[PDB]
């Protein structure tokens, strides 16, 4: 019992393997973030001359 | 023009009466303007 959470641990290492493959393939397909603007509006001035 | 005067047949409006006895001329038309004022029922969606 309190030695099988070794044998577990032991057991459960394939998930290692898993989680690397997460790290690689999830920074290869992930999402660009997209920003939601403020509730205001960056306007400015006019064009200059 | 201005007769009895070889100076004539010139193009222009003159300053001595622009007038021609009208109290005045107009021009109308649509105006389209874009301020900057204060705001009122805002700082979110």
């Amino acid at each position: 019992m309190a030695s099988l959470i070794y044998r577990q641990l032991l057991t459960n290492s394939y998930t290692v393997d898993l989680s690397d493959e997460i790290q690689e393939i999830g920074s290869t397909k992930t999402q660009n973030v997209t920003i939601n603007l403020g509730p205001f509006a960056q306007t400015g001035y006019a064009p200059v001359n | 023009s201005i007769t009895r005067t070889r100076v004539s047949r010139l193009y222009g409006l003159p300053a001595a009466n622009p007038n021609n006895g009208k109290e005045y001329y107009e021009v109308a038309g649509r105006f389209s303007l874009i301020s900057l004022v204060p705001s009122n029922d805002d700082y979110q969606t």
